[PDB]
């Protein structure tokens, strides 16, 4: 019994410190949001940063906020022409029996576009 | 032992209806760069100019902090009011402060010269403004920043030890 949590956000320049504070800002939010005691309920917890983001790992930002007992991963989410750059998408996996419609999505920065829009298209 | 204010203006956080966030980031932001002993002196109150000009003053001289940095209340909304309450309690106004993170927000974001921004000094202290938006309080901490340890310095503030790692300091 596992839900996702999905989480956006983004820099304004790709140097190793608007990484690590944006990511721990989207971590942060994520957990408060969906009332996340301790980090013991995460079975593990993913990152996607950009092509164009580089100089540092969402993971070394994850370590200094106690997160050595979290599993962590992150790789690049598929460079598409015209997409919102600089972005760093999360989603990390929750050991909990939270309906889907409750899990609240953290979507932060000028990455609010990619907020899921209720009624969109919907062929 | 130094000392940095951190203070956050906006009715919405200082009532307590969401989080500062903003503020916080400042303080993730100078958890890094600073190699040294610090400790964070940090308020959160609303638009009302007196407010603001009473923390300033007295984080710069009862607390003695010697940098103080604000975020929110510098748009065009008049509801801002964060440049003015800097202008009244400083001596000196340090002007390239506000026109090179004017021009640092702006190669991203195109309506950042909407800011009024601005920077000076209460006779030993330091106080610079920042914006409500985190994205961008890393994009101009990250860009005035380095000149700060050698500015303290300059005023015969505590030294400020930088880290290699997360920023440049020139002296």
């Amino acid at each position: 019994m596992v839900r996702g949590i999905r989480g956006a956000i983004t820099v304004n320049s790709d140097t190793p410190t608007s990484i690590i504070i944006a990511t721990i800002l989207l971590l942060e939010k994520m957990l408060e949001a969906n009332g996340i005691q301790s980090y013991e309920e995460l079975a593990a917890v993913i990152f996607t940063v950009t092509e164009d983001l580089t100089s540092a790992f969402p993971a070394e930002a994850a370590r200094q906020i106690g997160m050595h007992r979290v599993p962590l991963l992150s790789a690049r989410e598929v460079p598409v022409p015209g997409s919102l750059p600089r972005v760093i998408r999360v989603l990390a996996l929750w050991n909990t029996d939270t309906p889907q419609d409750r899990v609240r999505h953290v979507y932060l920065s000028e990455a609010v576009r990619l907020r899921p829009d209720l009624e969109s298209a919907q062929l | 032992k130094a000392k940095i204010g951190i203070v956050t203006v906006s009715d919405r956080a200082s009532a307590g209806i969401t989080a500062d966030i903003s503020g916080k980031a400042i303080i993730l932001a100078l958890n890094l760069y600073l190699t040294s002993e610090w400790e964070p002196i940090y308020q959160v109150i609303p638009d009302e100019q007196k407010v603001i000009e009473t923390t300033l003053v007295k984080m710069a001289d009862i607390q003695d902090c010697c940098l103080i940095v604000t975020t929110g209340g510098t748009g065009p909304a008049k509801r801002d009011v964060t440049p003015e309450a800097t202008e009244a309690v400083c001596d000196r106004m340090m002007p390239g402060f506000g026109e090179l993170m004017r021009a640092e927000s702006l190669k991203e974001v195109p309506t950042a010269i909407l800011s009024r921004q601005t920077a000076g000094l209460r006779g030993d202290s330091l106080i610079v403004n920042l914006p409500g938006d985190p994205a961008s309080i890393s994009d101009c901490l990250l860009a005035v920043f380095p000149a700060i340890p050698y500015c303290i310095d300059l005023m015969e503030g505590p030294y400020l030890e930088c880290n290699e790692a997360m920023i440049k300091p020139f002296r």
